[PDB]
């Protein structure tokens, strides 16, 4: 169970870093709909889990996703 | 009579301006809430129709050098005085109301007409009901009418304007009782009349009853009675009696906005009248009739069309013969859905040939179309603002393309060329590379049906379907020198094609295409008894029109 929870973590994170590198920006909940539609026939959208995990890569260079300055995301690598 | 002004009238006005700014030969001063305005009586008499009587009538003002004029703004009177002294107005977009207020205050006819034109040209989206109440307060039939129609058109789509609540009865009666309501249903005006009587009742119960009657039996057969039992003041008996009267009399008749038939607008048709170059006509899918439209410029051709989600028609660019004893003009126009005319708008900055206008997020995007040709960056795009009424430069195209097509899918800009496609993201103002087609075809157009782009034709019958969520190009089938025109009819993908052979006549027929079947089923064959030949450079677009306002195109079967 914990192994496949980690598997779902991997899935969502990879999906985000690979797709959003050429997609839009989420003022609040815009790109989460897309990342859930991409993983619709994979598993459960798990809103709480993905919301808790997208705000961890914020302080990790790639996908800065500045929480307070949620108006323009860094389109860099 | 000889009234030469070469270096004489301008010199006289410059001398008057010099005497004014230096405060010379002044004999009258205006006191405006403590502010002093020394000026002359001659200029005030020749400019304003009130100051002439202020300085002619032998009352108190005649000898009064220090006249205390009130109920006038300082900046407005200052700009009026400087316009009288130099002829230039230089009006902004904010102080137009108080300017007209004080222009009508002094009956200054020239600046009155100027501000009237500026207001009649600037009824864009929001100040409509506000300037309508303005023209109602200051009786201005010219402004009144344009504003009336503007409200009949847009008000019947928002019916929640904060300014719309504060309206005088007679104006509301004229608005509601008119047969120009652009509403596809009869309950919206009912609930709109209702909310106009949910903010003010009791003391305004008379107005409540009046508007209720106005709604007519069509919308009187609703919850109107129960809502009134809920909000009526107590101890009211005759009011229920007069409300019960409104149910059977007063000529229940159908409205006009319900006649929003989804039709097929065509341009540059074979003028039924010989040497006439081109004409703009329409086709009815359900009524099976062919209506006509008036040419926007009546001489200029090679225009591009676009239809906003609010069913609006626009025309940009084009070329007109020089009529010396085809020049390109960047003019802009808009089609009236009721008056069957074309009101111009803010022209473009570059004279384009066949511009491709695309609507997205409430903005009009004109992609390519021979902007000037000699650009340093030959690939550029100019967008339009439907709210601010201005043109805004955006990120230019990546590559220079000719005979291209552009559509809008999922609130995004998509332009298609020979083999390449670029998604302009309006939010980030950037161009992201998209998939490339394996076939190189030009002189074709694309349609934005649902979430899939259908690039049809090219040189043929190439059916290359593209999806945004999948980002791939695929083939479906071949349609059974055809001129293809893919378009959306009744939330269903269809096509309008014409075949032409040698020593044969042209035939018009539209087919119904299915997504999973990959086949164009025979939907309807346009009979030649109602529609005649169109030509080669004709365009097609989907839009709702009114049959009563337009006129049928007379042509022998």
């Amino acid at each position: 169970r914990q192994k496949v929870d980690d598997d779902r973590k991997h899935e969502i994170e990879a999906a985000i870093v690979r797709i959003m590198k050429s997609r839009k920006k989420m003022q609040h909940n815009v790109l989460v709909a897309e990342v859930t539609q991409q993983l619709k026939a994979r598993f459960l959208p798990s809103p709480v889990v993905i919301k808790k995990r997208i705000e961890g890569l914020i302080e990790r260079e790639y996908l800065a996703r500045t929480p307070e300055d949620r108006k323009v995301y860094t389109y860099v690598a | 009579e000889r009234q030469i002004n070469t270096e004489y009238a301008v010199s006289l006005l410059e001398q008057l301006k010099l005497f004014y700014e230096q405060q010379l030969f002044t004999d009258i001063v205006l006191i405006v809430e403590g502010t002093e305005f020394p000026c002359h009586k001659m200029v005030l008499a020749t400019c304003s129709s009130y100051f002439r009587a202020m300085f002619m009538s032998g009352l108190s003002e005649s000898k009064q050098t220090h006249v205390h004029l009130r109920n006038v703004d300082a900046a407005t009177l200052q700009i009026i005085i400087t316009y009288a002294y130099t002829g230039n107005l230089a009006m902004n977009d904010s102080t137009v109301e108080q300017l007209y207020e004080t222009a009508c205050f002094l009956q200054v006819e020239d600046v009155l007409q100027r501000c009237r034109e500026y207001l009649i040209k600037k009824i864009n989206a929001e100040n409509c009901v506000r300037l309508l109440s303005f023209a109602d307060l200051f009786s201005c039939e010219e402004l009144k009418q344009s504003a009336k129609r503007m409200v009949e058109h847009k008000f019947t789509a928002v019916y929640h304007q904060d300014a719309f609540m504060q309206l005088s009865h007679d104006l509301l009666i004229d608005i509601l009782s008119s047969d120009n309501l652009n509403v596809e249903k009869e309950e919206t005006v009912r609930e709109a009349a209702m909310l106009w009587l949910e903010y003010n009742t009791e003391s305004r119960s008379q107005y409540l009853s009046s508007v209720l009657s106005q709604i007519r039996i069509d919308a009187l057969s609703e919850v109107t009675q129960r809502a009134w039992f809920q909000g009526l003041p107590p101890n009211d008996k005759s009011v229920v009696v007069q409300g019960l009267y409104k149910s059977m009399p007063k000529f229940f008749k159908p409205r006009l906005g319900m006649t929003k038939e989804e039709m097929m607008i065509f341009i540059e048709a074979s003028s039924e009248n010989p040497c006439s170059l081109y004409s703009s006509v329409c086709y009815s899918p359900q009524a099976e009739k062919v209506y006509k439209l008036c040419s926007p410029p009546a001489d200029l051709h090679k225009v591009g069309t676009v239809v906003t989600p609010d069913n609006d028609i626009y025309i940009a660019g084009g070329q007109v013969p020089l009529k010396n004893t085809f020049r390109t003009v960047n003019c802009f126009y808009w089609f009236d859905a009721q008056q069957n005319t074309w009101f111009p708008k803010t022209p473009m900055l570059f004279v384009r040939i066949k511009p491709s206008l695309v609507c997205c997020e409430g903005y009009i995007y004109a992609i390519g179309g021979d902007s000037v040709g000699g650009e340093l960056n030959r690939r550029t795009v100019e967008r339009y603002d439907t709210e601010k009424d201005e043109w805004t430069m955006v990120s230019p195209l990546p590559c220079a393309w000719q005979w291209s097509a552009a559509v809008v899918v999922h609130d995004c800009i998509y332009v298609m060329t020979l083999n390449l496609m670029y998604c302009y993201f309006p939010r980030s103002d950037s161009w992201v590379e998209m998939a490339m087609r394996q076939t190189s075809r030009s002189f074709a157009s694309a349609a934005a049906f649902g979430d899939k782009i259908f690039y049809i034709g090219g040189l043929s019958v190439t059916v290359e379907i593209y999806d945004v969520n999948k980002n791939e190009w695929k083939m479906a089938a071949n349609i059974p020198d055809p001129c293809v025109r893919a378009v959306v009819i009744s939330n269903s993908l269809c096509v309008f094609m014409r075949e032409t052979h040698l020593n044969e006549r042209a035939k018009y027929v539209t087919y119904q295409y299915d997504l999973e079947l990959d086949r164009w089923s025979l939907r309807q064959h346009i009979s030649e008894r109602v529609l005649w030949d169109l030509g080669r450079d004709f365009r097609c677009t989907v839009g709702k029109l009114y049959p009563s306002c337009l006129e049928e195109s007379p042509w022998k079967p």
